[PDB]
RNA sequence: UCUGGGUCGGGGUUUCGUACGUAGCAGAGCAGCUCCCUCGCUGCGAUCUAUUGAAAGUCAGCCCUCGACACAAGGGUUUGU
RNA sequence: AGAUCUUGGUGGUAGUAGCAAAUAUUCAAACGAGAACUUUGAAGGCCGAAGUGGAGAAGGGUUCCAUGUGAACAGCAGUUGA
């Protein structure tokens, strides 16, 4: 589930270029 | 006080006139950097990439006439370094230059 | 002071200001600045230049 | 803190040139800890690479 | 000074006031505003003062 | 500097009586302020300050 | 200092020549619609007109501000009959 | 003391000539003591398929690859390197 402060910060890093460039998929980690 | 932000235009078409061609974007970097310099007197100085890429946005030569900036002190108490103070220059998308003055922005 | 004189636009070529021209079918013009010689030598029509006297009065401007 | 051999085996893996080949810039160490292929499709699943669009080349002017 | 190049009574009948910044052609500010009219930035500013 | 429009006195000449453009120069000339005076004496190795 | 000088802005000057958007029974014509219209309406259409001597630049080595901002009684090195 | 002598070493020149052929780099972060030069990301560029691309022949012979080093070399530098 989301709220204000996942979406907010979430915004910032599925950008990872200028416009124009692909947002980024999934960043998980497994162990 | 001592963690102000504010509010600028630049004439990069001031500062600039003069310099060769594939000169006149990196030079346009670094006089932001001397503008910081004098401005807010700290040593330390930043320049984000979108602002940067700001800057670069038409080619190297073609460098924009006025750019709106905006400056943030912050406090480098955050290792032992010789600086303690340094400032965020940071790209403030404007449509038009006309009537901005130097406005004290909160924090 | 002197008597004046009207150029390729129609503007006030006060006097020590711009250049005269002559031509062979004895025909006298004056020009105001380099801008009006260099219009009127490629033959273009002061009517349909924008900035001209001869285009304000021919659209009423003002 | 250096990552060419992990960006050759990433081009390698994805079958595509070290142009298309992204690495996380905030996430280094967990990517200097890949030294294998198969760390590095371990990656490549975990999102942590990343193969970047092609360049666009559009037709429309030319259509 | 004894030539007539000196002795000589000067009288000036008219001083050029034009732009020396670029091709003047007005000589001065009043000459020019009724030369070419009021202008957008004057009808703006007259909107405001109404 | 800037020119000039005046009329020409000079007997003899083509130009007598006739109109003239001629190239001038503008120098401010503000008011001077006394503030000393000097002398000096005559020697024979020169002109010496008193 | 009766402050100062900067940095933005404003005004002047000047350069070029009338910006984007919008409107138009302007527009060579062309493609569709006629319970419809009785001569109409919907698109495509370079170019033109109004908005528009507009837009943009304008000192870095241009002129004047008294508008806004913060900065400035600070550093270092020597010097004696 | 000579032989434009033989061998070796050392001066001025001189911190001088110079390190200018082929368009061009910029920002942030990391590591590290140290960053113009390394790496990653962002941006702007160039080679423009008769390439600065991908593989061979001759020739080189371990230069290929992993890890570590900052002695010397890479005519500046280096955390990098044939
Ligand atoms: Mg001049
Ligand atoms: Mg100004
Ligand atoms: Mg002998
Ligand atoms: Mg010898
Ligand atoms: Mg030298
Ligand atoms: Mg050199
Ligand atoms: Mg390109
Ligand atoms: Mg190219
Ligand atoms: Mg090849
Ligand atoms: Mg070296
Ligand atoms: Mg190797």
């Amino acid at each position: 589930i989301m709220n204000q402060e996942k979406l907010a910060k979430l915004q910032a890093q599925v950008r990872i270029g200028g416009k124009g460039t692909a947002r980024r998929k999934k960043k998980v980690v497994h162990r | 006080n001592e963690v102000v932000t504010r509010e600028y235009t630049i004439n990069i078409h001031k500062r600039i006139h003069g310099v060769g061609f594939k000169k006149r974007a990196p030079r346009a970097l670094k006089e932001i950097r001397k503008f910081a310099m004098k401005e807010m007197g700290t040593p330390d100085v930043r320049i984000d990439t979108r602002l940067n890429k700001a800057v670069w946005a038409k080619g190297i030569r073609n460098v924009p006439y006025r750019i709106r900036v905006r400056l943030s002190r912050k406090r480098n108490e955050d290792e032992d370094s010789p600086n303690k103070l340094y400032t965020l220059v940071t790209y403030v998308p404007v449509t038009t230059f006309k009537n901005l003055q130097t406005v004290n922005v909160d924090e | 002071m002197k008597v004046e004189l009207c150029s390729f636009s129609g503007y006030k070529i006060y006097p020590g200001h711009g250049r005269r021209y002559a031509r062979t079918d004895g025909k006298v013009f004056q020009f105001l600045n380099a801008k009006c010689e260099s219009a009127f030598l490629s033959k273009r029509n002061p009517r349909q230049i924008n900035w001209t006297v001869l285009y304000r009065r021919k659209h009423k401007k003002g | 803190s250096m990552l060419r051999l992990q960006k050759r085996l990433a081009s390698s893996v994805l079958r595509c040139g070290k142009k298309k080949v992204w690495l996380d810039p905030n996430e280094t160490n967990e990517i200097a800890n890949a030294n294998s292929r198969q760390q590095i499709r371990k990656l490549i699943k975990d999102g942590l690479i990343i193969r970047k669009p092609v360049t666009v080349h559009s037709r429309a002017r030319c259509r | 000074q004894t030539k007539r190049r000196a002795l000589e009574k000067i009288d000036l009948k008219f001083i050029d006031t034009t732009s020396k910044f670029g091709h003047g052609r007005f000589q001065t500010m009043e000459e020019k505003k009724a030369f070419m009219g009021p202008l957008k930035k004057d009808r703006i500013a007259k909107e405001e003062g109404a | 500097m800037t020119h000039i429009v005046r009329e020409v006195d000079r007997p003899g000449s083509k130009v007598n009586k006739k109109e003239v453009v001629e190239a001038v120069t503008i120098v401010e000339t503000p008011p001077m302020v006394v503030v000393g005076i000097v002398g000096y004496v005559e020697t024979p190795r020169g002109l010496r300050t008193f």
